């Protein structure tokens, strides 16, 4: 346009995006979990109620 | 003085612009322009109306234009002339301004701002035509631009919001355009007006925006019913796309009106309850929207009735809808008391009345109803009663006639007997004590799991404003 | 720089660049699902935090 | 050649019709391509429309004749839209105000009562007393005595329906027919048991040997001269539980009480 | 293992179904006693609403809270009855 | 991440809490998300080695989510 | 303007009304969709039937059908079941939607057959059909403008043959500041998105021998690809290059870098390998 090199850089966007939605995906690895640890807690309420 | 009153209008609407401007080149914030454009509509109504009627052509100086203040000046054009203190440094506030895009950095080369502002006008012009009451050749013109402008450019986010008014303003004026007066045009447009909104929702699918989908539906499924084509609604509905993502509870409530009407003609009235009765609570409920509450009223009985239940006597007493309520009260009467002379004078005398709302094609299938209703008092009256006594109650014809009533009545569970031809009676079977049947844990199930529903409910979204309140700085 | 007299990108890539959201809907489909994970993961933290 | 088929009908060969016909359906597509479809009507367009409605109108009638109910609802479909749009100046006929008539007997004789209702709600604002009800009584009194339940009044309006003959024969032979078997099915749960005399009156018959014989297909045993309808029931009633599908739609009561504590335990 | 363990039929008490006397006090005293904690529920309510979070629960008795405990009876009994449930079903059909 | 919530010996889940920081020496701007829940939780042995895992990750130059965890 | 004419003409017998009811269907379809999504089996008749040559056009109609309906799956079974005028709608960018569900299709099946052998397009094991569409869908990002956007489609896809291909379309000297460039960003994406073992490897050594090529390059570039992988083999390599343009300042720079950098076991290797083939004492 004004400035050239406008075609390298607008590609340089896409391949940062796939590489954060994959760290984002450390959410969903994280989901499991914490469903995991509240069964868990649920457990060893149990335990300290006793 | 005209001066005075055209400045005063384009500095209250800068500030509009403003609110909902600074956090959409931020990038999106979907929500929130969203509810700052409602309140914007409600003072711009105001704005334009009084002050002169000349503001529109201002404002449009005062922002950027390629052909922004060509198309506004036709508009003014036909409603008599406008051009003095509407052109520049009589109508320009800028002269190094920067919110309203410095005019060094306009003059200079390429890169639009046109987006947002083009699209913020459009609805601004919907509006100054309705405030009018003059629909015809305006609106006509209107609407050949606005369309091929949506499309010419791919929206944003933002930008879905503010057609998701845009198309309810053009949907309307042809409505009542269309209801006017019958020319071979009226046909010609009504197929054009389908066309453009059924390709626009297969786009705003892809973008992900579900207030422009939500309002589309509504807008569609109004078409078919107004046509009385009940097979083109029943295919959509059934290729479903609608969201419960985003929405208002406005739009929920045009979709659960549209849903219970279309279902009641063609024989389901089960779900019809579902619908109607969740339609009317999910409505706000105020005075200026009387209109559409009013509506929903009428029709809740009547979709009662042709299940063969009765709504309440205490309901068309207790409101303040009397006026209305004036003809259901009686159809519910002649149903309830189950005489079938009164029916007919009735569905005679309300004709004009019921036509207008158009439960009237209904009203023809309630005289199946009444019948039911009126057999169904002489079985629990008389549990053991010849065919001959219920001739001379309900003075129906003959035996047979009621026999044949009867015999089809009951495999629909209405009366719940069982004929003694030999002996020339009707037997009633009700009996019930059901706490020796198993019949409680169906029945429990069916309430454990309405209960059920309502703790997933809840859970879902108690966080939720709760996350995004947390993630916001505070003290 | 900024106008609307003058086209941008001296209108040679806006069709030849409409090829492109394509590329990127595969992406854009799945950062709208993303945005429940968000407030999903912080809700059931908010319950063990209680816990 | 298209001149052909109009004046075919008039002869009163109406097979001659149907024999005659795919050249002009060849030649009905270059009919269609004259007018848009109605798009825009214009007054070149308005004798145009004319010649293209014509050859559908007498193929409906022609076809009906012939008991091709088929061909007809092909036919019924393609004509609708052209009286449909636009302001009237050529959108109605003679001819049909006759064919709405058909097309309503033909969704009774099928049984096909959902569609009948959607279709009358779609038909009403042109028949409302533009057309009026004039001929089209006859399926729409015959329903107002078939949702009452007047099996008797929907009797007698069929009876006196062949004095009167526009060709309507083809379907009242049909849904005389099709009141035997509601009537059939609604004794089921009235009694186990009806005579052979009451049986003949019920279900409208004119011979006891015929009476017998549908009953015997039908899989009611006459033994006795006393009908047991409970029969049928119970068979059509084994069948449901022969095929399985059918342990979850019932649903256990281990299978309720396992349903509770897993939703609770997520 | 050889702590872990039990006897021979304690891998084999939940066909052990009790006497459906006991079962009945379970089902009668839980409802009864729910209703009592729930009138306390109602006195808490009323107020509560003015500044200072645990003024009010000192003055409403907020403090010794009836909200907590009504939860916990209910989601105890609750627990119970589903198993109790399980239990008859299994046996009435498994056996015969 | 599951040996350190399910085993109910201290020790245990000690040593993989101070584990995970050697793995994500790549990156280490996510990691106070993962053990925030951890800082959370009341053990002796779980809070030494949260407050471990912090410091073997995210060394270097400092994490300003990281810092905040450990106070 | 309505759908029921259309209906009525597939049910109609004689073939050139039915041709024609092809024809009517296909270009008004936007308003005309839903009830044609019912009447479905006709269309798919007239496809498997070799008595009709718009047989095309009969798979045409299902796959805008199904696009309209939210099922989008099937669509490109029936798109490409047309072959030709399918280019129509390929300039399209209102219905690139099928043109685009065939390339995240494709990624899908490349990652498992990537297992089975390194070449799998090349060898005919999956459809011809959707290897012609990947192909003609990078041709369009380079009529964009550079080679980045479709680097970035191929490797997704496991078309090792594409990258080489692209990437020697920018040696030849355009400028050599961009042509490092454009191989460094490849790197950082190619070690943290792909994570299987082969894949990977291949990238960094093939961007190894065109790094050489230009004898003008950061040797930074050079220097991240060996140290990766811990080969003594391009180690040996890099230092032969340098061998033809060696000088005092420029030959040390990379060594005392290098061992900053590489392991233990790269170095121990090394150093033995260059004195057997002859070197200065001061680099060892």
């Amino acid at each position: 346009n004004n400035n050239s090199a406008l075609s390298n850089v607008n590609s340089d966007i896409y391949f940062k995006l796939k590489k954060l939605e994959k760290e984002y995906e450390l959410l969903t690895l994280q989901e499991d979990y914490i469903k995991d640890e509240q069964r868990h807690l649920k457990r060893e309420l149990k335990r300290a109620q006793e | 003085l005209h001066h005075s009153e055209k400045k005063y209008a384009e500095e209250d609407q800068v500030q509009e612009l403003l609110k909902v401007l600074n956090e959409i080149s931020k990038t999106t914030l979907t929500l929130d322009p969203r509810y700052i454009w409602r309140s914007l509509k409600d003072l711009s109504s105001l704005r334009n109306q009084e002050l002169l009627n000349a503001e529109t052509l201002c404002f449009t100086v005062n922002v950027l234009y390629p052909d922004s203040s060509s198309f506004k000046k036709n508009l003014l054009k036909f409603i008599t002339s406008n051009h003095k203190s509407s052109v520049p440094g009589s109508a320009e506030l800028r002269n190094s301004y920067p919110a309203s895009f410095y005019s060094v950095n306009t003059e200079k080369k390429t890169i639009e701002v046109t987006a947002e502002i083009n699209c913020f006008m459009h609805l601004l012009v919907q509006l100054f035509l309705w405030d009018s009451k003059e629909l015809e050749q305006l609106v006509e013109f209107n609407r050949k631009v606005v369309i091929p402008n949506l499309l010419c450019y791919y929206n944003l986010r933002s930008l879905n919001l503010i057609n998701a008014k845009l198309w309810f303003y053009i949907y309307l004026s042809h409505e009542t355009l269309a209801r006017s007066s019958e020319e071979i045009n009226s046909d010609n447009q009504n197929i054009i007006l389908r066309s453009t909104m059924m390709k626009f929702l297969k786009i705003a699918s892809l973008k992900h925006d579900n207030e422009t989908k939500a309002m589309l539906i509504n807008l569609i499924l109004r078409d078919f019913l107004n046509n009385g084509e009940v097979d083109s609604a029943s295919d959509f509905i059934s290729k479903l796309e609608y969201p419960h993502t985003d929405v208002s509870s406005s739009l929920e409530a045009r979709y659960f009106f549209y849903l219970s009407k279309i279902n009641a003609i063609q024989l389901d009235y089960s779900t019809a309850n579902e619908y109607i009765i969740a339609a009317i609570r999910k409505a706000p409920h105020n005075s200026k929207s009387l209109g559409f509450l009013q509506q929903s009223n009428k029709l809740h009985c009547c979709i009662q009735l042709l299940m063969g239940d009765i709504p309440e006597l205490s309901f068309f007493h207790q409101s303040n809808m009397q006026k209305s309520l004036l003809p259901y009260y009686h159809l519910t009467k002649a149903v309830k008391l189950g005489d079938l002379k009164k029916f007919t004078s009735t569905i005679t005398k309300y004709k004009q009345l019921l036509l207008k709302d158009d439960t009237y094609q209904l009203c023809v299938r309630l005289r199946s109803n009444v019948i039911k209703t009126g057999i169904r008092i002489i079985s629990l009256t008389y549990k053991k009663i010849s065919l001959r006594d219920i001739c001379l109650k309900l003075n129906l014809d003959s035996e047979q006639t009621v026999e044949y009533m009867v015999s089809r009545a009951i495999r629909d569970g209405v009366i719940e007997a069982k004929i003694n031809h030999e002996d020339g009676f009707i037997e009633t079977t009700e009996l019930l004590n059901i706490y020796d049947s198993e019949d409680p844990q169906q029945v429990f199930d069916e309430r454990i799991k309405f209960a059920n529903q309502l703790h997933d409910e809840y859970l879902v979204s108690m966080r939720y404003p709760e996350d995004k309140k947390t993630q916001q700085n505070e003290k | 720089m900024t106008a609307a007299v003058t086209s941008s990108n001296i209108v040679l890539e806006t069709h030849e660049s409409g090829i492109k959201p394509y590329f990127e809907q595969k992406i854009q489909e799945t950062e709208l699902k993303i945005r429940s994970k968000t407030e999903n993961v912080r809700r059931l933290e908010a319950q063990r935090n209680a816990l | 050649l298209t001149k052909s088929l109009s004046i075919a009908f008039e002869n009163g060969d109406y097979a001659a019709c149907e024999k005659l016909l795919p050249p002009i359906k060849i030649e009905l597509i270059k009919n269609n391509l004259l007018i848009p479809d109605l798009s825009i009507q214009n007054d070149i367009y308005l004798n145009d429309l004319m010649i293209t409605k014509r050859i559908l109108e007498v193929g409906a009638l022609a076809s009906i004749q012939t008991f091709n109910f088929d061909s007809f609802e092909n036919y019924f479909n393609q004509l609708k839209p052209y009286y449909f749009s636009n302001n009237h100046k050529l959108s109605e006929s003679d001819k049909k105000s006759k064919l709405i008539s058909l097309y309503l007997l033909n969704l009774l004789s099928q049984n096909n009562t959902t569609k009948f209702h959607s279709e009358l709600q779609y038909l009403d604002k042109h028949i409302k007393n533009l057309e009026d009800d004039s001929l089209l009584s006859y399926p729409i009194k015959l329903d107002r005595w078939l949702m009452e339940g007047s099996y008797q009044k929907a009797w007698d309006l069929l009876q006196s329906g062949s004095q009167n003959i526009s060709e309507f024969d083809s379907f009242t032979d049909i849904l005389k027919s099709a009141i035997r078997d509601e009537i059939a099915k609604n004794t089921e749960l009235s009694y186990d048991f009806l005579p052979l005399s009451n049986i003949k009156a019920l279900l409208f018959f004119n011979n006891e040997k015929e009476t017998e014989k549908f009953a015997l297909e039908r899989n009611w045993p006459i033994v006795n001269s006393k009908v047991y309808f409970n029969n049928q029931s119970k068979e059509k009633a084994d069948y449901e539980d022969e095929m399985m599908h059918e342990e979850d739609q019932k649903t256990n009561i281990i299978e309720k009480a396992m349903d509770y504590a897993i939703s609770i335990e997520n | 293992k050889m702590l872990m363990n039990l006897h021979k039929e304690q891998w084999q008490s939940g066909l052990k179904m009790y006497d459906y006397e006991e079962k009945e006090e379970s089902n009668l005293a839980a409802t009864k006693s729910m209703v009592k904690i729930a009138e306390q529920y109602s006195k808490r309510i009323e107020e509560e609403k003015e500044l200072t979070e645990e003024e009010l629960k000192t003055r409403y008795v907020g403090r010794q809270d009836p909200k907590k405990h009504l939860s916990e009876t209910a989601d105890e009994t609750l627990e119970n009855n589903i198993v109790s449930v399980l239990t008859a079903g299994v046996n009435s059909v498994a056996i015969k | 991440l599951h040996v350190a919530v399910s085993d109910s010996n201290d020790d245990v889940r000690r040593a993989a809490v101070i584990a995970l920081g050697f793995v994500l020496l790549r990156d280490y701007t996510t990691v106070p998300r993962i053990v925030q829940l951890l800082s959370k939780s009341h053990n002796a042995h779980v809070r030494c080695g949260t407050a471990f895992a912090l410091g073997i990750a995210c060394a270097g130059k400092g994490l300003q989510s990281a810092i905040d965890v450990l106070d | 303007t309505t759908a029921a004419p259309l209906l009525a003409l597939l049910r109609e017998n004689q073939d050139s009304v039915k041709t024609y009811a092809l024809e009517s269907i296909n270009n008004v379809v936007d308003q005309l969709w839903s009830e044609i999504s019912n009447e479905l089996p006709d269309i798919e008749a007239l496809y498997d039937d070799d008595t009709f040559s718009d047989r095309e056009m009969a798979a045409l109609i299902a796959s805008k059908v199904y696009y309209n309906l939210g099922e989008y799956e099937s669509a490109v079974k029936y798109a490409l079941a047309a072959k030709d005028r399918f280019d129509i709608d390929e300039k399209s960018q209102f219905v690139e939607t099928i043109v685009s569900k065939s390339i995240e299709m494709y990624v899908q099946e490349a990652s498992k057959q990537y297992t089975k052998d390194e070449q799998f397009y090349t060898k005919d094991i999956i459809d011809p059909k959707l290897t012609s569409i990947f192909e003609r869908m990078i041709e369009k990002c380079l009529k964009a403008s550079e080679l980045k956007l479709a680097l970035g489609i191929a490797l997704e896809g496991y078309r090792l043959d594409i990258i080489e291909s692209a990437l020697k379309s920018k040696l030849d000297q355009d400028s050599t500041s961009e042509n490092v460039k454009i191989i460094n960003y490849l790197l950082t994406l190619a070690i943290t998105t792909v994570t299987n073992s082969k894949f990977r490897s291949s990238i960094l050594r093939k961007s190894f021998d065109f790094l050489m090529n230009m004898p003008n390059c950061d040797y930074l570039t050079l220097n991240k690809v060996v140290v990766n992988l811990n080969d003594a083999g391009l180690a040996l390599q890099l230092f032969k290059k340098l061998k033809e343009e060696n000088d005092e300042g420029l030959s040390a720079q990379i060594a005392f870098d290098l061992v900053s950098s590489a392991s233990q076991q790269l170095l121990e290797i090394l150093v033995t390998e260059l004195t057997a083939q002859g070197y200065d004492p001061a680099l060892l």
